[PDB]
């Protein structure tokens, strides 16, 4: 806006939830769902379209 | 799968509600109770929209003290299997408050009343006022979470979530064309008195569910003792489902529902998902409004929504 905003106001990233992740883990380990998340951790952006699957918390960062 | 599930969950809410009515012709306890039960958890829910945090936590109590009562049994209703009302069946777990494999009817009705109530608030108030739809949803993911009110170590809000899948479909993956009939029962397109409500009437709807979906998905249990009823996965999942439609299938109804799902809700949404909501973000307001074929003002809207996020929140999508 103008000039840089800053969106993450707490000290690092937030304690790890299950919550916001798959409700099976397993599924993260499938060859489908890493193809979808595999553009996402490369470019940082979504080609493909929006994995179905949400992702690990370690796969996303707080830090903007 | 979970459709047959919800469907069967919500016909058979249907025959308890119609069940109730009939013991109340032999059990007179139940009859001079329940009555008055059902119409103050529909006052109390009825006066979140239009309160402030403390007269809203007041509200709840109420709530949580009729629930309570009923939880109780006093009035001697009959049990039930609550597997009737949950998508996966349930067995015992260990440490849960409530492991017994059966629950006070009346019990079970009255948070088939309080879904009911809270749907209502979201399609008659969130619809012109999309921001009345938090209150109702910290209403409801804190009566559903309370300790007391889990079975066998999980809440009930299958009951909800039942009649969710009844009035926005497109929030479950289900598609269909505006201008034919079975495309309209596909999207939750409403009936009253028969005949098909207004293009008008129809997207308010769409806007209060959208707003109440994204009011109960997401919520923050990081600072609570309780569990979250229902996390911001399912929020994510069906953010996902209408953002990757093929371009042809594209609706204003799933447009008109993702603005309502999305707008107020951005900061939430990066709080769990930091870098990924960013991403969906985008997919949402800038890639999927371009490769939507007819450009309407529901298409445009989630591109003005885009705009408002760059000049406001100072949020890139770009
Ligand atoms: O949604 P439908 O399948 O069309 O069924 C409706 C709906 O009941 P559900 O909660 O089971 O969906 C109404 O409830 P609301 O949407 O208004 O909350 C309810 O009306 P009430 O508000 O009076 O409970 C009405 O029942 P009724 O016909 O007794 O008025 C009932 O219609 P059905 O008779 O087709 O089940
Ligand atoms: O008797 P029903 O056919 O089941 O209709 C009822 C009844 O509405 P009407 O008598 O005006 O047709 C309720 O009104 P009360 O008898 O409780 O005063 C009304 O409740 P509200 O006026 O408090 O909204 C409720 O609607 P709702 O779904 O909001 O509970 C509505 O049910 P349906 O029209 O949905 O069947
Ligand atoms: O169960 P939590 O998610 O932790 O909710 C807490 C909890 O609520 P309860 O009164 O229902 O138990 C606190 O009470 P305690 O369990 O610690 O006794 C209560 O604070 P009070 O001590 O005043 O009851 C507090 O409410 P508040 O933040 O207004 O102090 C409320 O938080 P939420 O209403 O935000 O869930
Ligand atoms: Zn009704």
């Amino acid at each position: 806006d103008g000039t840089l905003v800053r969106i993450w106001m707490p000290d690092g990233a937030p304690a790890y939830t299950a919550d916001t992740e798959a409700e099976d883990p397993k599924v993260y380990e499938d060859e489908g769902v890493k193809r979808q998340w595999q553009s996402f951790l490369e470019k940082g952006r979504f080609e493909g379209g929006m994995p179905e699957v949400p992702p690990r918390r370690e796969w996303c960062v707080w830090d903007f | 799968g979970p459709h047959m599930r919800y469907v069967e969950i919500h016909r058979n809410l249907k025959g308890l509600r119609k069940y109730m009515a009939e013991q109340a012709k032999t059990n007179l306890k139940l009859k001079q109770r329940m009555g008055d039960m059902r119409r103050e958890i529909r006052k109390s829910v009825g006066q979140l929209t239009t309160g402030g945090m403390a007269a809203n936590k007041d509200k709840q109590q109420k709530i949580k003290s009729i629930l309570t009562e009923a939880l109780s049994n006093q009035v001697e209703s009959a049990l039930v299997d609550p597997n009737n009302f949950v998508v996966e069946p349930r067995k015992p777990v260990e440490g849960a408050t409530n492991n017994d494999p059966l629950l006070p009817s009346i019990f079970v009705y009255l948070i088939n009343i309080f879904a009911k109530a809270a749907i209502s608030q979201f399609i008659n108030e969130a619809g012109a006022r999309p921001e009345t739809a938090d209150p109702v949803g910290i209403c409801v993911a804190a009566i559903l979470s309370e300790p007391d009110f889990l079975w066998r170590g999980a809440s009930l809000i299958d009951i909800l979530i039942a009649k969710f899948r009844i009035v926005c479909p497109v929030l479950f993956g289900y598609r269909g064309s505006e201008k034919t009939e079975q495309g309209r029962q596909r999207l939750g397109w409403w009936k009253e008195s028969g005949q098909w409500i207004s293009e008008q009437q129809h997207m308010d709807r769409m806007t209060g569910l959208g707003a109440g979906f994204a009011a109960i998905s997401l919520r923050k249990f990081a600072l609570s003792k309780k569990q979250n009823p229902y996390p911001p996965r399912f929020y994510w999942m069906a953010m996902a489902k209408i953002v990757n439609t093929p371009p042809a299938e594209i609706s204003n109804t799933q447009c008109v529902v993702l603005k309502a799902m999305v707008q107020n809700y951005e900061a939430k949404f990066i709080e769990f998902y930091g870098s990924a909501a960013i991403a969906a973000l985008r997919t949402a307001l800038i890639d999927f409004p371009a490769r939507a074929p007819h450009k309407s003002a529901a298409v445009n809207s989630l591109e003005v929504l885009a705009q408002m996020l760059k000049r406001d929140t100072g949020l890139d999508l770009g």
